[PDB]
């Protein structure tokens, strides 16, 4: 969800966190790859900037 | 609704309150108009007696700072005494430094940053009045300004300041100002006073008018009213 | 209301009206003008065998005809007659006179109602003034706020209801001395709670032929035991 | 605000004045052998902005470098703070102030600021360097008026990804080209794809003085350096 | 003169690597002389003397509060202090007075804290500096010292000689002088020891 | 129920220190086919009284960098430890 | 009304309430009526006491040798006003050695009295004044406000049910101008008596006069030359 | 956020202030639109009137405020900040020639009204000013130039330069306008300053709405353009 | 509840500064002195071991202050240096009125009245900062005291610095020794607490620091230490371990 | 109806600060004093030695004059404040007035700086309570104390601090009309019921009104106490 702060008081100790591992924001390299994917989605007919936006 | 406490705080949209409700303080007070000719400047109060009590010569918003120029102040009354005397302190010290009659727009900017300084700390407020600035001069000709209470000091032909202030220039505007010398002009201010609220909300109000121009030789003072008695004998063909 | 820079809707004090009602708690005392010469009392509300009586103070000395009594806040009161005290000599030295006694008190409410902390709280006593001017004898009140009026006969701080009331049933205008002195001690055992003896209450009073030593002292007891 | 302590923790607005420093643009500054070097990341946010007119790269005397990360409307005020106070030194002793000085007495004046109670602190992180009496110093400031000393350092945005290519990266032992080399290194490891000679903006420290750089030799040097 | 109230006489001289300061042990009122045991030159640090002539009371209250401005200066940077930093030190002290003067002609004497290079410098009255290579006097015999040391000064001096020599300027300059007399106190430091020796000079 | 006349003792869990935390390395180490020869005692101490069984956790961490040389233990360490982190404030 | 506490707030329908509650504050004093005819000024006060034995608080107080004032509210502010009035009359008094007019004198009682409405840290002046003087062109009466707004009148009345009081005034303000002094200062008890409640009458001990003339000096009276004031009425229409 | 209500100069959390970036739309609140050009050795400012009453004025409606002999202004946001920030300005350059003996270059002038509004800034208990600032000015040996100041303290300067309510367009259209290396003839410069505003507000309208100010290195003077010049630059770029 | 500002107090009567700016010490580098005559000893640990800093300083707890005293502190940093300076313009202009070096009580209280003209007044910030006084006189010899934010100090023998020295404290009290002034029997009994207290494993030298004042001759020198002593005295403790060991 | 500060009165007509500072000195140490007739004495108990420190620095018990003796109780610091002000204030007395201090000069100054501390803006009040004892016009014994209202308070024999009704009934108990014994005897036995009376934690010092302070040795106090124990034997 939108908060983990509200959390991590026996979830995240010995015995309890056994194989957690926090998922947040990544590096880049992504925003390239889903512009690639979403704007896959839409048409982009041939030939249609991506970086200018990346 | 949320913050509009102090004079220094801003708002979440970028305004200070403080400013607007001194501002629309001015906006129950009385209704007070000028306009200029092309040789004078004309100053009209639209002032009410309160029931009986009154002496009808009291405590006249028409001032008189310098030879030459004077207020037609309206709002709190106090507040723009000590501004008038702020204002003759000022005529005070040009007159004392320069040897010459103060320029209407030098006056108009100390004025104004007076004001604006009044509106800049928290420990103070802002001021609560509004009132107009009409000088003559023989190499300068007529010039009116106007201060509002935040002190945006800029020039006009003919303003309005009290209730009708858009009910009043909505038939001053219609006035040929430039060719007419403010002798007609005086029987003018006289109708678009008398226009305005005979009866309505009050019983009864009285005139003032002021007066600045060639006519004086660059005097300023007010009219002997009485002489010539221009109101009453129009304000009764007015209603018709 | 928090603060002594606002006003109320209406007409109250605060500021004041609280220290009006922070004099009620104090010990009592009762002042009477005759013209034969001022009369004054107090009771001191000894707690301890060890609160030796004669430390506490409650009539002070001010001039050689002029006496007083304090009420509630003890160092108000102490303050306020520091002061009072230089300032008559100070009349004394550019008049080679006496100040009189309304002009002791207007000297004093001057500065007894003028608390400002910018540009300090206001005081916590309730004074009796007697003393003997040019006009004969008088006696006067004042107040925190400064309100100072002259009264022939004023009780203060704890039960003064019942004792401006009984002290209204017996007064009148051509009283005696010694009638009046124990009109009062009767009305402050009325007021009191201890036993009435030697150690409890103190008389102070002046007349202008006795100017001098505006107390009673031990002879206080024959007066006590006169009832 | 800042005339009272917290139930147990630290002074909030000193915190967040660091977040503030810590949220800024980058900056690296690495002290070798025989100089110190360093480098700031300059980036206008459009093509129209001239790079002839503002300066990081800030001297105190003819041979003491400074650089910040944070605000140079604060970092103006305390810098021409500094200058008066290094040449009121100069007046007392008729010597070039030594950087150690220089350190304790604008710790000093940020010091005075975090003072009770209506100013807010610096939001300003300094890189002091210099090299007096032969061997050269390195000693960053922070908006809580404490001090250090370092042999390489960053501060502004990920300054811990910086900081952990500088100690994989750098050692004791190098020259000032090697440490411009690696400095560049560690500022084009964080900053964006496109930096020309505008972008950047490096001064360095010989023992025979105070060096800015110019855009022509900062130009021939990272023209690709490595 | 107000220089001539108490008497006083500094000599400081150059030698090739060691320094030598001398002065005078007489204290007295214009004419009626009081003790011979009153102290002109005080120790600054290791190495490095100071020496103050003139009236007495700007004697001992600079030398007091340069010895307050010296310890700040220490106690601020662990390191100890170069000649140049106390001369101007001193300069700026005497020239924060520059309408309230003090009457003291302060002489400088001490050698490199660094190397084993000697040093001398004085100033005048208002804080002006002067280096040179020879030797420096002050206080109120100026060209008895003056005539002595351009008569008898070389320029590659062996500690001895250069305490002979000091010793013969001070004790002929001194006789000659009215005003300041009684004793001489001589110290010759170098960069291994620290001497100071007591003359038998006429007690007349 | 804190009056001690509904429960006598009132016994926290102390965790384990380093002592207490270098036996639990050496146990927690114990049967993983590690690369065995291997300072424990850093490991320890870099528990700042980790909760007992955080060892076999750092185990854990250090086998799936290996997916058990120290280093390994150190990463896991590195990923269970960091935050703490982020000085500037000292 | 968490905006109602402090004189430097503007309201949101911009009236500041702080000279609201000094207004108010004034009109719990005590009535006083001062009325003027062409030639001789009088103001007249009312009275009161702490308790029966007790002696009344007075209310007409002198300034100048034509300078009078009335008042109602606050006591100190009262004094204090009345120091500044003696300073300012006995300060042009050294320096132009003239008597002063009376509105240049109450224009600096405004200018005095702004300070302390505008500004943070002093309080409005809690201020009943009723001011009679004589410049050049014969008696004046003036009043005054906590906020400063200073009248002038011919005949005003402010205080405790000082109402009726100005329908009497109402009622007799042509009558007024013609008179001598002293059907004129029983009009001001014609006043001072409907300021009552009927079940109880003026009595000597409660009343004040305070007569200045274009050719007589300020003063005031208490009862002796006062017992000639009283006589020359009738009973009130029950 | 907040929360903390903003209502002092504190710093928040993450990690920003509020009244400073509050102050940067008082600007918008004026309703007004300057824009600043520099192309070769001239420099041009445009402005636009926004007077709706024939009872008013014309003269006295003049943003474009003559700093000294050699240096413009123009002013947008609140009309009192700005005059009071035009007077500092005129008092500071005064102080410059009277300290120093020379006339002041436009630099340090905005490095000092910058200074003072970060001083006004540091310090609580005041209001910061809240107006925007473009400078021109001739320089020996550096040609004309174009200068910003931010309410903030936060000076910068460069080529093409616009402040008011609607430069986020005006800065698109001269980023997608200075990329052409053309000079710029000084008719280019004016025309491409009332084409920017024209095709940003969208009006083409007559020539009494504008003001121009220019400065040239042919006569360093500030000045002031009249009706029939503006009129034939209007109708000079009139295709 | 009762929160706001330093001033005033609270409804029992405490105060909330003081035991804060208390909180505020305990979470700082700890220090101690021993009791030794002929000589006085100071420990203190080191706050940012990081590799990257450059150790030119000498000195980051100690600060000598006079020419006999030096002093370590501990709590926030940067009010010490306004402390410091001040304290030595103290003792300095002492010096200056006398020519006689400063008796060290009347420096003590001289600063605690320093701190407590910030504790009544209002509103300011206390001086949360504890610090260790050693030194040497002509009416006492060697001493130690405890400056407090509340502006008391007592003359211990054994002195204590926040939550890492309570235990320090402890072991100070359960191995009290008392006649044993040799400098090194203190040292090493230094070395046995800060062993115990400090989590640094087996006590790298780098990560301590150690500064002493004996009485030399009419000097009083102040020894700041260097490393390879430390090594020595290190060693020396594990030998004293092996020692415990041989229990075994 | 608020909270906050010394400047506001209750709705009931209290000063809540001067109250609650009070109580600080109500929850301090003990303190005793009586006068005899030409030798007076006082002292504290609670001497609270932690094994491992000097105490002759923390002694609670200092003089201004030749003439004057202190005691407090409260918290230390607003003491030491006190006496640095008062050594000052007997000294500048000595400066005019060539008199020995009177002890009532000294004590209308203690209030007096007491209450003007107290109204002013902000100033915390001084939480202590002191005993100033005392012997000069013709030798004879004062003793007054003190409140952090600033009221100076003549008694005869005095108890402060920790439970201090208990101990003052003990003087109540006591003291009577009908000598330097018994007043040495008195102490012992106003010691003896201390709070605690431990026996070691005792510290007294007493004036002859000629001489100076005097600090005792606690074997003469371990006399006393078996004196009185002896006394207690013979009860029976």
């Amino acid at each position: 969800t939108n908060r983990a702060d509200t959390l991590d008081p026996a979830l995240l100790r010995p015995g309890r966190l056994d194989r957690k591992i926090e998922f947040p924001l990544p590096d880049r390299r992504q925003k390239r790859l889903i512009f690639s994917t979403i704007t896959s989605k839409m048409n982009l007919s041939e030939e249609v900037d991506l970086e200018d936006y990346v | 609704t949320g913050y509009d406490l102090s004079a220094s705080t801003f708002s979440p949209d970028g305004r200070v309150f403080q400013v607007e409700y001194a501002m629309k303080a001015v906006e129950n007070s009385s209704t007070a108009i000028g306009i200029r000719c092309k040789d004078g400047v004309v100053f009209g109060v639209e002032k009410l007696v309160l029931s009986k009590l009154y002496e009808e010569g009291s405590n006249k918003r028409l001032f008189n700072v310098d030879r030459h120029v004077g207020m037609a102040v309206a709002g709190l009354l106090a507040d723009a005494r000590s501004l008038a005397d702020i204002a003759r302190e000022e005529a005070s010290n040009f007159r004392s430094n320069f040897g010459y009659n103060i320029p209407l727009k030098h006056l108009a900017d100390r004025v104004a940053m007076y004001v604006h300084a009044y509106t800049l700390y928290s420990a103070v407020r802002p001021f609560g009045c509004s009132f107009m600035l009409g000088s003559y001069s023989v190499n300068d000709g007529a010039q009116l300004y106007m201060i509002d209470p935040s002190g945006v000091s800029y020039g006009y032909w003919g303003c309005a300041i009290g209730k009708a202030r858009q009910a009043a220039k909505t038939e001053i505007e219609k006035l040929q100002m430039k060719e007419m010398t403010c002798r007609d002009i005086v029987k003018e201010v006289a109708k678009i006073i008398y226009i305005v609220h005979d009866e309505v909300k009050d019983k009864a109000f009285e005139l003032e008018l002021s007066w600045v121009g060639e006519l004086t030789n660059g005097r300023h003072e007010i009219v002997p009213k009485d002489i010539r008695e221009e109101a009453e004998k129009y304000a009764k063909e007015s209603l018709k | 209301d928090r603060g002594v820079n606002t006003f109320s809707p209406e007409g109250r004090l605060f500021q004041v009206e609280y220290a009006i009602e922070a004099i009620k708690l104090g010990s009592t005392a009762i002042g009477i003008q005759t013209s034969e010469g001022v009369c004054l009392a107090v009771e001191k509300r000894i707690t301890s065998p060890l609160m030796e009586p004669s430390s506490i103070e409650k009539i002070v000395e001010i001039d050689a005809h002029i006496g007083c009594a304090m009420s509630g806040l003890i160092a108000d009161a102490k303050t306020l007659i520091d002061k009072a005290r230089v300032e008559t000599q100070n009349h004394w030295f550019t008049y080679n006179e006496t100040m009189t006694v309304e002009s002791v008190t207007q000297a004093v409410s001057n500065l007894a109602l003028q608390f400002g902390e910018e540009d300090s709280r206001p005081f916590g006593v309730a004074l009796l003034f007697g003393g003997v001017d040019e006009k004969g004898p008088q006696l006067f009140h004042m107040d925190p706020s400064g309100t100072f009026v002259q009264c022939d006969a004023r009780a203060i701080g704890s039960a003064s209801e019942g004792a401006q009331s009984s002290l209204q049933e017996v007064y009148h205008k051509s009283m005696t001395l010694k009638e009046a002195i124990k009109s009062s001690l009767i009305i402050l055992k009325q007021v009191m709670e201890e036993k009435l003896n030697a150690t409890n209450i103190e008389l102070a009073t002046v007349q202008p032929g006795q100017n001098f030593h505006m107390f009673t002292k031990e002879e206080l007891e024959e007066v006590i035991k006169d009832i | 605000s800042l005339t009272t302590f917290s139930p147990s923790g630290k002074l909030v607005q000193i915190e967040y004045a660091l977040a503030a420093v810590a949220g800024g643009a980058p900056s690296v500054g690495i002290k070798a052998a025989n100089g110190v070097v360093l480098a700031t990341e300059k980036k206008q946010k459009s093509i129209l902005y001239d790079e002839r007119s503002v300066h990081k790269v800030e001297p105190i005397t003819k041979h003491i470098g400074l650089v910040y990360s944070g605000m140079g409307p604060d970092y103006r005020v305390l810098v021409h703070r500094a200058r008066k106070l290094a040449q009121q030194y100069y007046l007392v002793y008729q010597e070039p102030i030594p950087t150690a000085q220089l350190v304790q007495r604008v710790a000093s004046v940020m010091q005075e600021y975090t003072q009770s109670g209506g100013v807010r602190p610096f939001g300003v992180s300094l890189l002091i360097c210099g090299w007096n009496e032969g061997r050269p110093y390195l000693f960053q400031s922070d908006p809580s008026g404490a001090y250090f000393a370092w042999k390489a350092t960053a501060m502004g945005k990920n300054y811990v990804n910086g900081k952990t290519f500088l100690e994989k990266r750098y050692n004791e032992d190098l020259e000032l080209e090697d440490a411009i080399h690696t400095a560049i290194l560690t500022l084009k490891e964080s900053f964006e794809g496109q930096m020309t000679e505008d972008n950047i903006e490096v001064g360095i420290c010989n023992e025979a003085g105070f060096r800015r750089l110019t855009p022509t030799e900062v130009k021939d040097y990272l023209a690709a350096i490595a | 003169s107000i220089m001539s109230y108490n008497g006083g006489a500094v000599m400081a001289m150059k030698g090739k690597n060691c320094v030598a300061i001398a002065a005078d042990r007489r204290f007295g009122i214009q004419a009626q002389m009081v003790t011979t045991d009153f102290q002109k030159i005080f120790p600054m640090g290791d190495r490095l003397y100071i020496g103050l002539a003139g009236l007495a009371t700007d004697v001992q209250t600079v030398a007091q509060r340069l010895k307050f401005r010296l310890n700040l200066y220490e106690l601020k940077e662990g390191r100890q202090i170069k000649p140049y930093t106390l001369m101007s030190m001193v300069a700026n002290l005497l020239y924060e007075k520059r309408f309230g003067p003090y009457y003291t002609e302060p002489v400088i004497a001490g050698l490199d804290p660094k190397t084993f290079k000697p040093f001398i410098c004085s100033l005048d009255l208002i804080g002006c500096p002067m280096v040179t290579d020879d030797f420096v006097v002050s206080g109120t015999c100026a060209e008895q010292m003056y005539g002595m040391c351009e008569s008898l000064w070389e320029p590659n001096m062996d500690p001895d000689h250069l305490f002979e020599t000091i010793s013969q300027a001070m004790l002929n300059a001194v006789d000659r002088d009215a005003v300041s007399g009684m004793g001489v106190i001589v110290h010759i430091i170098e960069k291994d020891k620290i001497t100071t020796r007591t003359l038998k000079a006429r007690m007349d | 129920l804190l009056r001690p006349g509904r429960i006598d003792r009132k016994i926290e869990f102390p965790p384990p220190n380093e002592e207490a935390r270098l036996d639990i390395l050496k146990i927690h180490s114990r049967k993983m086919n590690l690369t065995r020869g291997i300072n424990l005692r850093k490991i320890a101490e870099l528990m700042p009284g980790a909760s007992g069984a955080e060892v076999k956790g750092v185990c854990t961490e250090a086998g799936m960098y290996a997916l058990v040389t120290q280093e390994d233990f150190e990463m896991a360490v590195a990923k269970v430890m960091q935050k703490d982190s982020e000085k500037n404030m000292s | 009304n968490q905006y109602d506490n402090d004189v430097t707030v503007w309201s949101p329908q911009g009236r500041i309430h702080q000279i609201e509650y000094a207004m108010e504050a004034v009109k719990q004093g005590s009535a006083t009526v001062g009325l003027k005819s062409k030639t001789h000024a009088v103001l007249v006060a009312l009275k009161r006491a702490q308790s029966e034995l007790a002696a009344h608080q007075k209310k007409i107080l002198h300034v100048d040798n034509h300078i009078g004032i009335s008042i109602a509210g606050l006591t100190a502010d009262a004094r204090l006003l009345c120091n500044f009035m003696r300073q300012e009359c006995l300060d042009s008094r050294f320096v132009f050695d003239r008597p002063l007019p009376v509105s240049r004198l109450v224009s600096l009682i405004g200018s005095k009295t702004q300070i302390p409405t505008q500004r943070y840290g002093r309080r409005p002046y809690g201020v009943g004044l009723l001011i009679a003087g004589y410049d050049d062109m014969g008696p004046h009466i003036f009043q005054t406000c906590p906020s400063a707004n200073y009248f002038d009148c011919r005949a005003m009345s402010i205080g405790a049910r000082s109402q009726s009081a100005r329908t009497y005034l109402e009622r007799h303000m042509s009558e007024f101008m013609e008179c001598n002094l002293n059907e004129l200062v029983k009009h001001g008890l014609r006043a001072l008596r409907e300021t009552l409640p009927a079940e109880q009458d003026l009595t000597t001990k409660n009343v004040s006069i305070g007569i200045v003339g274009k050719d007589l000096e300020f003063t005031i009276y208490d009862d002796d030359d006062v017992s000639p004031f009283l006589e020359g009425l009738e009973e009130r229409p029950q | 956020s907040a929360g903390f209500d903003r209502h002092i100069t504190i710093f928040s959390p993450e990690g920003r202030l509020y009244q400073v970036e509050y102050a940067f739309k008082a600007i918008n609140q004026g309703g007004l639109t300057s824009v600043a050009v520099r192309g070769k050795d001239c420099a041009v400012i445009v402005t636009q009137k926004k007077v709706p009453d024939k009872l008013l004025d014309s003269s006295t409606v003049t943003h474009l405020f003559k700093i000294t002999e050699n240096i413009g202004c123009v002013m947008t946001g609140m009309t009192a900040d700005s005059r009071s920030q035009v007077q500092r300005a005129r008092y500071e350059a005064a102080n410059w020639k009277y300290k120093y003996g020379y006339e002041i270059p436009v630099d340090m002038l905005c490095k000092r009204i910058a200074d003072i509004s970060q001083v006004y800034t540091q310090n609580a208990e005041m209001r910061p000013l809240g107006c925007c600032m473009i400078l021109i000015g001739i320089d020996e040996e550096q040609g004309p130039q174009v200068y910003k100041c931010d309410p903030a303290g936060y000076y910068c300067g460069f080529k093409a330069t616009a402040a008011g309510v609607k430069q986020t367009e005006s800065t698109s259209f001269l980023e997608k306008k200075v990329k052409k290396k053309f000079d710029w003839t000084f008719e280019q410069t004016v025309e491409t300053a009332i084409t920017c505003l024209s095709t940003v507000l969208s009006i083409d309208f007559k020539p009494s709405e504008i003001e121009v100010g220019v400065v040239t290195v042919e006569n360093p003077k500030f000045r002031i353009l009249t009706e029939a010049e503006i009129d034939a630059h209007l109708v000079a770029l009139a295709e | 509840r009762y929160d706001s500002r330093t001033t005033i107090f609270s409804p029992e009567g405490r105060l909330y500064q003081v035991e804060y700016a208390m909180e505020a010490i305990g979470h700082a580098g700890t220090c101690l002195g021993i009791l030794a005559n002929d000589g006085v000893l100071l420990a203190a640990e080191r706050r940012n071991i990081h590799k990257l800093l450059d150790e030119v300083f000498f000195s980051e707890k100690i600060y000598k202050l006079n020419e006999d005293m030096a002093c370590s502190v501990a709590g926030i940093t940067s009010d010490a240096n306004v402390l410091t300076n001040e304290l030595r313009l103290i003792a300095q202009r002492y010096l200056l009125q006398y020519q006689e070096p400063i008796p060290c009580e009347q420096l003590v209280t001289a600063l605690c009245d320093i701190k407590q003209a910030y504790t009544q007044f209002g509103g300011k910030r206390p001086f949360g900062v504890s610090l260790l006084y050693i030194g040497w006189d002509k009416h006492y010899g060697f001493q130690l005291y405890q400056s407090d934010p509340s502006g008391n100090y007592g003359g211990w023998k054994a002195t204590c610095i926040g939550n890492n020295s309570a235990a320090a404290v402890s072991m100070l009290k359960q191995d009290y020794k008392e006649g044993e002034m040799t400098l090194k029997s203190a040292l090493a009994l230094a070395i046995k607490v800060l062993n115990k207290t400090m989590d640094v494993s087996k006590l790298s030298a780098e990560k301590v620091e150690i500064a002493t004042l004996t009485r030399e001759n009419g000097k009083t020198v102040i020894r700041v230490l260097k490393q390879k002593e430390v090594e020595q005295l290190i060693k020396k403790h594990e030998e004293e371990e092996a020692k415990a060991e041989r229990e075994k | 109806s608020y909270d906050r500060a010394i400047t506001v009165f209750s709705p009931d007509g209290h000063l809540f600060q001067v109250e609650y500072a009070q109580e600080a000195v109500k929850k301090g140490s003990t303190a005793v004093g009586v006068r005899g007739r030409d030798i007076v004495v006082l002292g504290v108990e609670k001497k609270s030695v932690a094994k491992l420190q000097d105490e002759r620095t923390v002694r609670k018990i200092c003089a201004l004059d030749d003439n004057v003796c202190m005691a407090f109780a409260g918290l230390t610091a607003d003491a030491r404040i006190v006496i640095n002000r008062a050594r000052v204030e007997c000294q500048s007395h000595r400066l005019t007035v060539e008199d020995p201090v009177t002890v009532e000069y000294i004590t209308r100054y203690i209030a007096s700086l007491k209450q003007r501390y107290t109204q002013s803006n902000g100033r915390r009040p001084f939480g202590i309570s002191a005993l100033i004892v005392g012997f000069d016009f013709d030798g004879t014994p004062r003793l007054y104390q003190t409140d952090p209202s600033g009221t100076y308070h003549a008694w005869k024999a005095n108890a402060i601090g920790r439970g201090a009704k208990s101990v003052r009934e003990f003087l109540e108990k006591n003291y009577t009309d009908e000598t330097d014994d018994l007043t040495i005897k008195l102490v012992i036995k106003a010691l003896l019921e201390v709070v605690q009376s431990g026996g070691k934690n005792i510290e007294l010092a007493v004036m002859r009104r000629d001489q100076s302070l005097k600090i005792l040795n606690p074997e003469e106090i371990e006399k006393y106490v078996a004196e009185i124990e002896k006394e207690k034997e013979e009860n029976e």
